[PDB]
RNA sequence: UUAAACCGGCGUGUGGC
DNA sequence: TATCCGCTCACAATGCCACACGCGCTGCTCGGCC
DNA sequence: CGAGCAGCTACTTGTGAGCGGATA
């Protein structure tokens, strides 16, 4: 009753959140100096870290 | 007096660390307490001759020593921005900066 | 006894001591001790009791 | 100078005794 | 100013064998003496 | 131009000794 089981889903979600906080920091560092009407919201994010 | 305090940071992106530190200064309009970055990585080879032109425009240790009259809130600011690996100096964490003679030395390094 | 063994009595000095114990040194002036103590346990970002 | 002959370090996981 | 009381860190944890896998991408900065 | 640096944990337990320390 004091021991909980985590399946593949919960651990995959944990890893996905670990990647999401990193790409959030990335887009925060990118948006801190970005101006208006220069790009579409595609280069702000990256796919290699996740 | 706006002293020149030396700080080490997460290297590699040191120029971008300096720009982010500047953005954090201008966010809270901290230019009262603070100055500029002084990253004189300015060994300025331009041998743009035949067969090779990629010259090393940058050479200096990864220190971005910033002019500022120090306050503990200022210390926690310069530590609040990421990539601030070491705020070096002999202290617990509230150090004394380099003297003015090394300010002249870094002026020489900038001019060169 | 836990009270008399505590060298600090006000929230101010208590914050300074809890910050010195959390991060060795980094002497604040009513700035980072409270911030770290509030960000350590009460922030939803760094605390995820599901 | 020439000839002949010869020429797995680390971690991880699993399982077994 | 000596004597226990407690804090803090190092050092260690059967032996073999068998099998298998994974030990990254890109940008910057510094090193220069074939 | 090439290479190196770097940026994108919380239940081990025992045994032991060295170092404050506190308390007269
Ligand atoms: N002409 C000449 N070139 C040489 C000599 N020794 C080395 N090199 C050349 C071949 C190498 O590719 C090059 C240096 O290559 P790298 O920068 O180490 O120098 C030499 O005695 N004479």
């Amino acid at each position: 009753g004091n021991r909980r089981i985590r399946s593949v889903g919960e651990m995959a979600e944990n890893q996905f959140r670990v990647g999401l906080v990193r790409v959030e920091r990335a887009v925060k560092e990118r948006l801190s100096l970005g101006d208006l009407d220069t790009l579409m919201p595609q280069d702000m994010i990256n796919a290699k870290p996740i | 007096k706006k002293r020149w305090y030396v700080v080490q940071a997460f290297s590699g992106f040191e120029g971008r660390v300096a720009t982010s530190l500047r953005e954090h200064i201008k966010l809270h309009n901290m230019e009262d307490l603070f100055g500029e970055v002084m990253v004189p990585t300015e060994e300025v080879v331009e041998i743009r001759g035949g067969q090779r032109r990629k010259s090393e425009r940058k050479f200096f240790p990864g220190y971005v020593l910033v002019q500022m009259v120090m306050n503990d809130a200022s210390w926690h600011l310069v530590r609040s921005v990421p990539r601030v690996m070491g705020f070096i100096g002999g202290t617990s964490d509230r150090p004394a900066p380099i003297s003015d003679k090394e300010v002249d030395a870094i002026m020489n390094r900038l001019q060169q | 006894e836990t009270l008399r063994v505590d060298p600090t009595n006000d929230r101010l000095s208590a914050l300074v001591e809890i910050y010195r114990m959390m991060r060795p040194g980094e002497p604040p002036t009513r700035e980072a001790a409270e911030s770290l103590f509030e960000n350590l346990f009460f922030s939803e970002d760094r605390y995820d009791l599901s």
